[PDB]
């Protein structure tokens, strides 16, 4: 239904997989 | 004449019961009737809860 | 001490029903009222797994390395929007026998980060910085199901669909890590209770909702189509 | 002197009622009167199951696709406005397995929310003019039966079924709440049993008007065609 | 401090004896004695089940529509006025399938707020309007004994059956919410015994009343007709 | 009048009032 | 024994079938 | 022509009895329906859980 | 608004963003 | 032949 | 052809 396009804007504060505050500037740099 | 008559009640004997073993009527509670399961006579899907 | 309106609509109002409902209200209380409620949501969606919080969306396999996207709990359905297909879940070591002993059944994995699959897929979607274009999504283009982490509050205005429809749960779970903050149990235990029973009845209304149209009876299934 | 009716039957009376048995007349506590019946009548809800709160919708499938109403909770028999043709839910894997491999029986399931037929039946709505004329139904219709939610009050004229039916259901459940605000333990278990049983009494009145009237033997006989 | 006579035959003496078996009295008080007189009724029909209380009518089948009256809350035998038949009730899904493969059984079923029929009946019934006109019931009228439910006190003149066979019971199940209505629990308790003993008393006693006039013994039916 | 019989009357309904579906009709 | 032709006059208080407060208005009308 | 009949009848049990085994209903509770697993008829992936 | 129905809205996620390594990509 | 339940 | 998942 949708696509998974838009950019980083927060982190996963619940769940096991993704960013983290000591990722996020990775995936957005 | 007399075992006419009763070989015909033996065999009536027989046959009620017969009669009776074909219906196959089930026993069960209350809480578990689940009408929309139960009428419903699939080879799956039955729900024998409770 | 402070006021509040009929529904708890919104965050702004549900941090002030917080200190209203226990009376345990001042500065060093009210300032960490986001971390009670932060706490409570995480305890929440931990294990909470219910249609409002899903997520469907298409993915790029490239045979392979396809990724799992950050928002993966926990997968529903996975099939394609051509002609139907489902897909089952099945280990590693099945997956590596395939490879070498050799296209109906498609199988998949959980390698880590990623989604493997035995067959070579090539599946299509957009690049990032693609500007709108929903595509017109193309064949061969899987679709997942799958339960995805709600957002944290950040803004007043913020609300979320567990405010609309059960308030007293995140009130209560979050009344639970408050009571514990100051020195308190028999109100933890009773919201911790309250809590769990309320959890347990939206479980329940979930679990009486999927298939309940009508009863199953298996038509002794034994695959009529094996010509192909 | 806070005076309610006998027949309470309304959102302002249940109010006043529930400030009555709570003898507490205080902005503090009548003000969130209305979050305590808001709370019990979400707990009720959310689990109960009975006729009168259900409701009848036409479906607009295009193809073998349909989008569940927002105000869905269970649904059960659902069939067409000619025939009947009862249908039967199933799970993914096998309305996914019906198309490779396959007088024609119908199945559907939920893709999270959408409802899939197989055999991609058509359906229509009916003719939608609100100039005092009749909805003149359609043909090739498909019939839902869900369990409706109710909405929300946000009114004091406003009433609902339950208000006439079992009104001390609602009184009691947001005096347990209420109860729970404030830190009285003994109020809140039973205000709570009290609830309870009645819940109990409502569902059990449910069991007994379903298909009882008849001898529970002779299991029935649809076989087939074949005999 | 009010006064009353040996029988509680109306609303009006039961209200007042309500008042006096109870010291707490007051204007306060009596003013919801209705309410408590209510909920105690209310209570009391969601699952009493007795012959004073039932009702029989015709129906409008109308092959289909045939809708549920309001005041359905049980139904008894089910039958017609010609000759006798009894029906018996059955899921949608066995009408559906009857409705393709295919007189004498007949069925019904419960759709919604309806009475579906397998066949096309077209039993007949005198239009709403109609002044008197018994009408002389035609054939194929099928007649409905069903459990109904009572009405509601609003006069102190209003009498019932409940109040000549049996006071206590809706006086005990109105002190039960009395005594909740003000702060008391052993009142509760014991006045929730004693209603609940009379109810099991009178069930019992509707019990012991059915099939109560010989034993029984099946002559092992094995459907001597069969030729028809 | 009954003391404890149940057949010694029988209680009205509410009202013998058909559903707004069969007005219509 | 008998028809259903009276008219509407109460609602009900006790039963899952039927009216209510807020729909008896309409039987009458 | 009885014993015609009376074998119809007798074979008419007989069948009528086949023709409910072989739907091999099953009976199960309400935690347990796992709809996702049970539907699936393969060799291997059932759960029979609670 | 729904009152207790879940099919009644759907709570967004954190956000529909991709890993490192498809950016990467 | 058979249609819905509208509300009264 | 398949790499480990570095660091992002």
């Amino acid at each position: 239904i949708v696509y998974n396009n838009q950019a980083p804007d927060a982190v996963n504060n619940v769940g096991q997989f993704g960013a983290t505050e000591g990722s996020i500037g990775a995936y957005k740099q | 004449k007399d075992i006419q008559d009763l070989r015909t009640a033996l065999v009536r004997g027989y046959i009620d019961n017969v009669n009776n073993a074909n219906y196959g009527r089930y026993k069960a509670l209350v809480g578990a009737y689940d009408r929309r399961s139960l009428l419903d006579n699939r080879p799956g899907g039955v729900v024998e809860m409770e | 001490m402070p006021d509040v309106q009929y529904p708890i609509n919104t965050y702004g109002w549900l941090k002030k029903a917080v200190a209203l409902w226990a009376d345990r209200d001042d500065d060093e209380f009210v300032n960490q009222i986001p971390n009670f409620i932060n706490f409570a949501e995480k305890e929440i969606y931990r294990n909470l797994r219910i249609p409002p919080l899903e997520k469907e969306v298409y993915l790029d396999i490239k045979d392979g390395v396809a990724y799992i996207p950050p928002d993966y709990l926990e997968a529903q359905w996975m099939m394609r929007a051509k002609d139907g297909t489902i897909f089952q879940v099945t280990s590693p070591e099945e997956i590596s026998y395939r490879r070498q002993h050799g296209n109906q059944p498609v199988n998949f994995a959980r390698f880590g980060s990623r989604f493997i699959f035995y067959p070579s897929i090539e599946a299509d979607t957009p690049y990032y910085p693609d500007d709108g274009s929903p595509l017109i999504p193309a064949e061969n283009s899987v679709i997942l199901s799958y339960y995805a982490d709600p957002p944290e509050f950040h803004e007043d205005t913020d609300t979320s669909t567990i405010l609309t429809i059960a308030p007293e749960l995140l009130l209560y779970f979050t009344l639970r890590h408050a009571c514990l903050f100051v020195q308190d149990d028999n109100g933890v235990q009773k919201w911790s209770a309250l809590g769990k029973a309320i959890l347990d009845e939206m479980v329940e209304q979930n679990k009486k909702q999927e298939y309940s149209g009508s009863p199953i009876a298996i038509p002794n299934n034994m695959t009529r189509l094996q010509s192909s």
